[PDB]
C-alpha cells in the first residue's frame, strides 16, 4: 500500500552550535509530502 | 557573414552550398505575483516574451507539485505584450490598478483576476456664452 | 507705451529613460559549468548588480507618474464651438484618425528617430506600463479643463466661465483695465491665431529643435555598443572564445585563463553600471522641474519673472512627444 | 514502511535554544522558491523575480 | 585532511594549564587565535563542540581534556581623537576614547 | 562578504599562517587582499551616491519650511491642496512632518 508522509525526518547537518538564526544547507533528506510504501 | 556587433549569424553549408541563419535558442525570466501571506496563499506565475505554447519544455517539467503551472496545461492561459501568464483569469471590467504587470495591465486578488486600469469618471461641464456658476 | 503685441514660444524637456536589464552568467560564462562553478567564489556582486538595475527600472514609471497624473476626471469638450473668434483646431484632438493626436503631436512623433546581440548575450528591453494613448487621453482632459473652466479645477470642483471674461480677469491680474480688450477683441483673436500658425511653420523646417531627446537615446545607444564590444579582448590569456581554451589544455592552464576573463568582464559591467546609476540622477532632477514647471503655469498665473515665458505671463497649454513634454506659453 | 532520500536544498529554522522546530523546503511551488530568496518565512505583497 | 572533526593523531607537544579574564593567545589542537575566556550559561548540545558567527570566527571551544562551555571574546578596541585650539595659541590637548 | 575564497585555499588568514611558508602565503594573502579592497570600494561609492540623493531631499525640506510656516503663499500646489492658510511642523525620527 502507500501511506504518506508529510514531515519528518529531519536531522541535524553539523556539530556546531547555531543561535536563532536562519542559514542555508544543502544536504540529502527525504522530500516533503512523499508516498512512503506500507508493507 | 557577421554583424554589427561582432556576432556572426550566416554559414554556409560545406557539401551542399546554401547559406543558413542561426537564432539563438530562448530564454527569459520567471516572476512570482503573490498577495500578502497574512492573507492567502494561492499565486501566479509570468514567464517573459515567450509563446506559451512553447512552456511544457522551457522548464524541464519535472516536479512533485509544479510552481502552480500544474504540468503547465488547462484554463487560466493568457497572452499579453510581456508574455504568457498562468494562473488568474480575464474580467471585462476596469479598477484600480493593485499590482502591476506591464502596458496597462494590472492583477488584483479580490481567487486572482486580470484587468485594464482606469484613469478615473468622465465629467462633461456644459458651457455657453451667459452662463456661469458660483 | 502705446501698443502691444501678443507672443508664443516653446520649450522642450526630457522625462524618462529604456528600461533594460542584463544577466550575470550568460554575460560572463556564456553557458559552461565549469565557469560558473569558478565564478562561485566571488560572493554576491551579480545580485547586487541587479537590484540596482530594477530599482533603476522603477524609478521612470514613478517620474511619468509624477509628470502626467495631476487630474483624477476626465474632462470633455463640446462639439460647438464658439470662442468669440478663438480658433484651438491645431491642437484639439482629430477623430478622423486611428490615433487621436493633434496636428502638433503628429508632427513631433514623425520627427524623433546590435539588435540580436542584445538578444543573444542576455540583454532584454522591459516595456513601460503606459502607453501613448493613456497619455494622450491624459492631455485632452488637461486641455479641456482649462479651456472650459480655468484655473477653479485646481482647488476643487470645475466651475463654467465664458472664455472672454477670463482673458479680461487674467488681463486684469497684471495691470491693465478690463475695458482695454472688449473694445480690441478681434485683433487680439487674430493675433493668436497666427502666432499658432507661424509656431507650426517653424516647427516644421528646422530640425536643430528635438536635439535634447535625441541626444539622450544616442547616450543609451553607445553605452550599449561599446559595452557589447568588449567580448573580444584578450585581457591577457592567449585567446578570447573559452571553447578553445577547453580543447587545447588540460583543465590546471584553464583555470587561469579563464580567471583573466572573468576578470575582466567583472570590470566593464561595474563601469557600466556606475555610469547608469549618474545619468538616471540628473533624468531625476529634470523630472521634478518639468512637474513643478506643469503645477505651477498650466493651472494657474505665475508672478515669477522669467518663469513661464519671457514677459507677463497669461497661460499655457501642454503637448506630449516621446519620452518628454512641450510647452507653449 | 520505506522511504528514500534525495539531494535538495533546505532553509532551517532555528531557535535560542538551538532546536530545528521548522525548516522549509526549497523546491515544492514558487511560495517555497520566494521564501528562499527573500529567506524569511513571511512575504509582503508585490511581484518579485525567481 | 584537515581538521573537521575531532582530532584523533597528534604531534608532540607540552600542554598547559587553563586561566580566565585575560587577553591570551591559545593554541587548540593547531587552532591558533586570541581572545578571552568567560562562562556562558547557554549549554552546548552533547553534539556540539564548536560555535561559529556570521563571517565565520570561531566563538566558543570545549576542551580536550575535560569538559567546559567557554566563550571567546576578543579584548576591547576602539578609536583615539586629539581636542586641540590652533597651534599657533598655544600647546595643550586632550584626548577622547570612543565608547 | 568576508566569507568568500578568491581563489586562494582558504578563508581563514592563521588556517592559511599556520601551514606553509612565507613566498606562497604572501601569494594567498594577495588574492584576498585585492577582493576586500574592491568590496570596501563599491561600498563608498554607493554610500557617496546616496548621500548626494537625501542632500537634494533635504534642501527641499528646508524651503518648504521657510515659505509655509512663515508667510501666506500664492504658488499653487506647494503648500497643500487649495487655498492656502497656514501650516504647522512636527519632529519625527530622521524627518519631518507638515500640517496644512
Ligand atoms: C497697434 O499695432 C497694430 C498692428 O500690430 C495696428 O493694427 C493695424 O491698425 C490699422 C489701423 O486702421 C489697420 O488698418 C490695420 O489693418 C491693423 N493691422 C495691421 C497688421 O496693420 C494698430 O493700429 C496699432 N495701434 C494703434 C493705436 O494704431
Ligand atoms: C481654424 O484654423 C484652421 C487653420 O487654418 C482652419 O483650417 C483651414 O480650414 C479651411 C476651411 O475649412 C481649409 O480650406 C484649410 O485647408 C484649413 N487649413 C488648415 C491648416 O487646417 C480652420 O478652418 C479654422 N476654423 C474655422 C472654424 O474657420
Ligand atoms: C503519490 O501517488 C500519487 C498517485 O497517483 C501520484 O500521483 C503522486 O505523484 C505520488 N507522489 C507524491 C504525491 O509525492
Amino acid at each position: 500500500a502507500y501511506t504518506n508522509s508529510f514531515t519528518r525526518g529531519v536531522y541535524y547537518p553539523d556539530k556546531v552550535f547555531r543561535s536563532s538564526v536562519l542559514h542555508s544547507t544543502q544536504d540529502l533528506f527525504l522530500p516533503f509530502f512523499s508516498n512512503v510504501t506500507w508493507f | 557573414g557577421r554583424d554589427i556587433a561582432d556576432t556572426t549569424d550566416a554559414v554556409r553549408d560545406p557539401q551542399t552550398l546554401e547559406i543558413l541563419d542561426i537564432t539563438p535558442c530562448s530564454f527569459g525570466g520567471v516572476s512570482v505575483i503573490t498577495p500578502g501571506t497574512n492573507t492567502s496563499n494561492q499565486v501566479a506565475v509570468l514567464y517573459q516574451d515567450v509563446n506559451c505554447t512553447e512552456v511544457p519544455v522551457a522548464i524541464h517539467a519535472d516536479q512533485l507539485t509544479p510552481t502552480w503551472r500544474v504540468y503547465s496545461t488547462g484554463s487560466n492561459v493568457f497572452q499579453t505584450r510581456a508574455g504568457c501568464l498562468i494562473g488568474a483569469e480575464h474580467v471585462n471590467n476596469s479598477y484600480e490598478c493593485d499590482i502591476p504587470i506591464g502596458a496597462g495591465i494590472c492583477a488584483s486578488y479580490q481567487s486572482i483576476i486580470a484587468y485594464t486600469m482606469s484613469l478615473g469618471a468622465e465629467n462633461s461641464v456644459a458651457y455657453s456664452n451667459n452662463s456661469i456658476a458660483i | 507705451p502705446t501698443n502691444f503685441t501678443i507672443s508664443v514660444t516653446t520649450e522642450i524637456l526630457p522625462v524618462s529613460m529604456t528600461k533594460t536589464s542584463v544577466d550575470c552568467t550568460m554575460y560572463i560564462c556564456g553557458d559552461s559549468t565549469e565557469c560558473s562553478n569558478l565564478l562561485l567564489q566571488y560572493g554576491s556582486f551579480c545580485t547586487q548588480l541587479n537590484r540596482a538595475l530594477t530599482g533603476i527600472a522603477v524609478e521612470q514609471d514613478k517620474n511619468t507618474q509624477e509628470v502626467f497624473a495631476q487630474v483624477k476626471q476626465i474632462y470633455k469638450t463640446p462639439p460647438i464651438k464658439d470662442f468669440g473668434g478663438f480658433n484651438f483646431s491645431q491642437i484639439l484632438p482629430d477623430p478622423s484618425k486611428p490615433s487621436k493626436r493633434s496636428p502638433i503631436e503628429d508632427l513631433l512623433f514623425n520627427k524623433v528617430t546590435l539588435i540580436c546581440a542584445q538578444k543573444f548575450n542576455g540583454l532584454t528591453v522591459l516595456p513601460p506600463l503606459l502607453t501613448d494613448e493613456m497619455i494622450a487621453q491624459y492631455t485632452s482632459a488637461l486641455l479641456a479643463g482649462t479651456i472650459t473652466s480655468g484655473w477653479t479645477f485646481g482647488a476643487g470642483p470645475a466651475l463654467q466661465i465664458p472664455f472672454p471674461m477670463q482673458m479680461a480677469y487674467r488681463f486684469n491680474g497684471i495691470g491693465v483695465t478690463q475695458n482695454v480688450l472688449y473694445e480690441n477683441q478681434k485683433l487680439i483673436a487674430n493675433q493668436f491665431n497666427s502666432a499658432i500658425g507661424k509656431i507650426q511653420d517653424s516647427l516644421s523646417s528646422t530640425p536643430s529643435a528635438l536635439g535634447k531627446l535625441q541626444d539622450v537615446v544616442n547616450q543609451n545607444a553607445q553605452a550599449l555598443n561599446t559595452l557589447v564590444k568588449q567580448l573580444s579582448s584578450n585581457f591577457g590569456a592567449i585567446s578570447s572564445v573559452l571553447n578553445d581554451i577547453l580543447s587545447r589544455l588540460d583543465p590546471p592552464e584553464a583555470e587561469v585563463q579563464i580567471d583573466r576573463l572573468i576578470t575582466g568582464r567583472l570590470q566593464s559591467l561595474q563601469t557600466y553600471v556606475t555610469q547608469q546609476l549618474i545619468r538616471a540622477a540628473e533624468i531625476r532632477a529634470s523630472a521634478n522641474l518639468a512637474a513643478t514647471k506643469m503645477s505651477e503655469c498650466v493651472l494657474g498665473q505665475s508672478k515669477r519673472v522669467d518663469f513661464c515665458g519671457k514677459g507677463y505671463h497669461l497661460m499655457s497649454f501642454p503637448q506630449s512627444a516621446p519620452h518628454g513634454v512641450v510647452f507653449l506659453h | 514502511y520505506v522511504g528514500y532520500l534525495q539531494p535538495r536544498t533546505f532553509l532551517l529554522k532555528y531557535n535560542e535554544n538551538g532546536t530545528i522546530t521548522d525548516a522549509v523546503d526549497c523546491a515544492l511551488d514558487p511560495l517555497s522558491e520566494t521564501k528562499c530568496t527573500l529567506k524569511s518565512f513571511t512575504v509582503e505583497k508585490g511581484i518579485y523575480q525567481t | 585532511e584537515l581538521l573537521h572533526a575531532p582530532a584523533t593523531v597528534c604531534g608532540p607537544k607540552k600542554s598547559t594549564n587553563l586561566v580566565k579574564n585575560k587577553c591570551v593567545n591559545f593554541n587548540f589542537n593547531g587552532l591558533t587565535g586570541t581572545g578571552v575566556l568567560t562562562e556562558s550559561n547557554k549549554k552546548f548540545l552533547p553534539f556540539q563542540q564548536f560555535g561559529r558567527d556570521i563571517a565565520d570566527t570561531t566563538d566558543a571551544v570545549r576542551d580536550p581534556q575535560t569538559l567546559e562551555i567557554l566563550d571567546i571574546t576578543p579584548c576591547s578596541f576602539g578609536g583615539v581623537s586629539v581636542i586641540t585650539p590652533g597651534t599657533n595659541t598655544s600647546n595643550q590637548v586632550a584626548v577622547l576614547y570612543q565608547d
